[PDB]
């Protein structure tokens, strides 16, 4: 029982915390008018997926944890929809990446971009491919498609109903690493550039303005990129890493259960963790959340 | 620091003749600029980054090199392009430009004209007495003044200006005064100026004796 | 439209000061820093220094470290350079320029008029002008040249012109020499033969300086 009590008081933690600062963040844009604009929009769309992983998505991988003799499908059903949640987080970073490479690398058209219902647009796809690959075991390809219960009902685990082979194949490619080298070769070549900028003017004493902000801007986005990169890898790299090796790994010894509960637990800290760090990387986010504390208060 | 020595400081072109001047660098220069400034103006850009021309530049300008050496070259020489060029690094800081390149217009000999002037009655009432004596129009540079008074030379107290190459007539002009008191202006009878130059196997002589006027 | 429209003329004594401004228009003044150039003699540029108006950054030349200091206005898009303790030797011509960044490097894209500042305690004198009629003789047949003197004056400059700008073509006004505090210039006007002196050629010499106008009408000469 000790086990699982410290499990779910981390996840709810995890949870009440993915909660508080994500409507932090939506509050601060919604108040401050020279907070909002596009980038900050898919900073409120992100903050908002958290917020649902932290309501829905916590709570129901909970609900998996127990193994009470439960309906197959209905089991299979809430898997999917933790999935499609944690999908829409990482395609919600994924978009935030990409307006970031398109604001530093691409300035001219970023006008005509993302501007507009664009980023509702880019959001709905992000959306769609999230509910799409998130609920494809429900098309017949899952293990139910074996008898710790028996006759339909199973005990309700992650693995008991959600085949490995989509696991790995499909869910660990396209969702943790395809996102995962795109923000790698945004991050690539923002810092490059902002390196090049810095050699390029520190032969000379005394730059432009032009010059400065241009240095400033790519610098920023380039930390604040890498601080992305590094959160997101951190979390989501274990727990499908635990779960390639043991598609690859025949008769080996199957995670602890504790290794199993830590990446879990880091899976859904990404959720809380951004994009809380990177609105505090920013000026305006942070004076306007003190603010709003200190009016609380 | 770096010292920009161009080559050379002086020339001469014909109109349509290829020029090439140079931009020597003490040590190595990533970049070098050229400014083009005409006789009572301020410097205008002409070539940036080495090779770029700057906005109003004809093509018919070039620039080019790299390290030590710089240049910059005219396909054609035209009249408009007479002027100084000089030659900027902001590489190593303080920024350094160059001495400059008097560019001028290279024309067909003219002889000069020459004519002499006797001191104003209003110069003679205030005690002094200046004969002016006017050399205008004449090509190349090169030009020799010599006084004389009462047959014998005069050496003291003459006062020379040169103007510039003309705007039009592209000639050199030659202004020689030589003041004295009335006293000893009055002491003498004749005056003269002479002018010396290529375009004439003689000198040219404008005298005039005082007991005329 | 770029422009950098810089101050008037500055007559100064040795140990005074005087400020130079430069009025930028036609493009985002903090966006690019302004610089300063020396002329002196002539065919002789140095870069005294650099000003961001931005955020107020300076870098200077050590050569002119304490003569110069520059400042900006950022409400008025102007730039001004001090220049302090001045003698004979600072009395040069300064420009004005703007460094223009162009992504990949940078360069002075548009320069002032530029500004001449000249010091001396030489005392300021009216000149003296005597017109110079040609010699009796005879008109030696396709032109006559006509001249006029400008005898003992200070400071440069004095604007020389014939029939008040009437006459621009073939004349030539000489540039100055000093002899001990006192400036003099000549200028010869040539004319057709039969203009002179059955028309009127007059000099037109004007001393701001001195605030002093003076005409001197050219007739044949007298008996002597
Ligand atoms: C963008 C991709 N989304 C996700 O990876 C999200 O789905 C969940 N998840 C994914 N793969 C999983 C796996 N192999 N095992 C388990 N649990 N095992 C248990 C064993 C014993 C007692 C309790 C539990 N959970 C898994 C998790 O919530 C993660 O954030």
């Amino acid at each position: 029982i000790m086990g699982s009590s410290v499990y779910i008081t981390v996840e709810l933690a995890i949870a009440v915390l993915a909660i508080l600062g994500n409507v932090l963040v939506c509050w601060a844009v919604w108040l401050n008018s020279n907070l909002q604009n596009v980038t900050n929009y898919f900073v409120v769309s992100l903050a908002a997926a958290d917020i649902a992983v932290g309501v829905l998505a916590i709570p129901f991988a909970i609900t998996i944890s127990t193994g009470f003799c439960a309906a197959c499908h209905g089991c299979l059903a809430i898997a999917c929809f933790v999935l499609v949640l944690t999908q829409s987080s990482i395609f919600s970073l994924l978009a935030i990446a990409i307006d970031r490479y398109i604001a530093i690398r691409i300035p001219l058209r970023y006008n005509g971009l993302v501007t507009g219902t664009r980023a509702k647009g880019i959001i709905a796809i992000c959306w769609v491919l999230s509910f799409a690959i998130g609920l494809t075991p429900m098309l017949g390809w899952n293990n139910c498609g074996s008898q710790g219960c028996g006759e339909g009902q199973v005990a309700c685990l992650f693995e008991d109903v959600v085949p490995m082979n989509y696991m790995v194949y499909f869910n660990f490619f396209l969702c943790v690493l395809v996102p995962l080298l795109l923000m790698l070769g945004v991050y690539l070549a923002i810092f490059l550039a902002a390196r090049r900028q810095a050699k390029q003017m520190e032969s000379q004493p005394l730059p432009g303005e032009r010059a400065r902000s241009t240095l400033q801007k790519e610098v920023h986005a380039a930390k604040s990129l890498a601080i992305i990169v590094g959160l997101f890898a951190l979390c989501w790299l274990p727990l499908h890493i635990i779960n390639c090796f043991t598609f690859f790994c025949p008769d080996c010894s199957h995670a602890p259960l504790w290794l199993m509960y830590a990446a879990i637990v880091l899976s859904h800290t990404n959720s809380v963790v951004n994009p809380f760090i990177y609105a505090y990387r920013i000026r305006e986010f942070r004076q306007t959340f003190r603010k709003i504390i200190r009016s609380h208060v | 620091d770096i010292v920009m020595t161009q080559s050379p400081a002086i020339m001469s072109a014909s109109p349509g003749e290829k020029v090439t001047i140079t931009c020597s660098a003490s040590s190595s220069v990533t970049y070098m600029h050229w400014f083009q400034q005409k006789p009572g103006t301020s410097p205008k850009l002409w070539i940036y980054s080495t090779s770029n021309l700057a906005s109003g530049v004809p093509a018919r300008f070039s620039g080019s090199g790299s390290g030590t050496s710089y240049s910059l070259t005219i396909s054609r020489m035209e009249a408009e392009d007479a002027a100084t060029y000089y030659c900027q690094q902001r590489s190593t800081y303080p920024l350094t430009f160059g001495a400059g390149t008097k560019l001028e217009l290279r024309r067909a000999d003219a002889a000069p004209t020459v004519s002499i002037f006797p001191p104003s009655s209003e110069q003679l009432t205030s005690g002094g007495a200046s004969v002016v004596c006017f050399l205008n129009n004449f090509y190349p540079k090169d030009i020799n003044v010599k006084w004389k008074i009462d047959g014998s030379e005069r050496q003291n107290g003459v006062l020379n200006s040169w103007t510039d190459q003309d705007s039009k007539d592209s000639t050199y002009s030659m202004s020689s005064t030589l003041t004295l008191t009335k006293d000893e202006y009055e002491r003498h009878n004749s005056y003269t100026c002479e002018a010396t130059h290529k375009t004439s196997t003689s000198p040219i002589v404008k005298s005039f004796n005082r007991n005329e006027c | 439209e770029v422009q950098l429209q810089q101050s008037g003329p500055e007559l100064v004594k040795p140990g005074a000061s005087v400020k130079i401004s430069c009025k930028t228009s036609g493009y985002t003044f903090t966006e690019f820093t302004m610089h300063w150039v020396k002329q002196s003699h002539g065919k002789s540029l140095e870069w005294i220094g650099g000003i961001d108006p931005h955020n107020g950054d300076t870098s200077y030349n050590q050569k002119f470290k304490g003569k110069a200091t520059l400042t900006v206005d950022k409400s008025s898009s102007t730039a001004y350079m001090d220049l302090r303790s001045l003698t004979s030797e600072d009395s040069a011509v300064y420009y004005c320029t703007r460094d223009y960044y162009d992504y990949h490097y940078w360069y002075f894209d548009v320069w002032g008029a530029g500004t001449t500042v000249t010091v001396s305690s030489a005392k300021t004198t009216a000149p003296s002008v005597y017109p110079l009629a040609p010699v009796c003789g005879d008109t030696t047949g396709s032109s006559v040249t006509l001249g006029c003197l400008v005898k003992g004056y200070f400071p440069e400059p004095v604007t020389l012109t014939w029939n008040s700008g009437s006459l621009s073509s073939g004349v030539h006004t000489f540039p100055a020499v000093l002899q001990s505090d006192l400036y003099t210039l000549s200028s010869s006007v040539t004319v057709t033969s039969s203009t002179w002196p059955s028309q009127s050629i007059t000099c037109n010499v004007a001393h701001p300086a001195s605030s002093t106008k003076v005409d001197k009408k050219i007739e044949p000469r007298g008996p002597t």
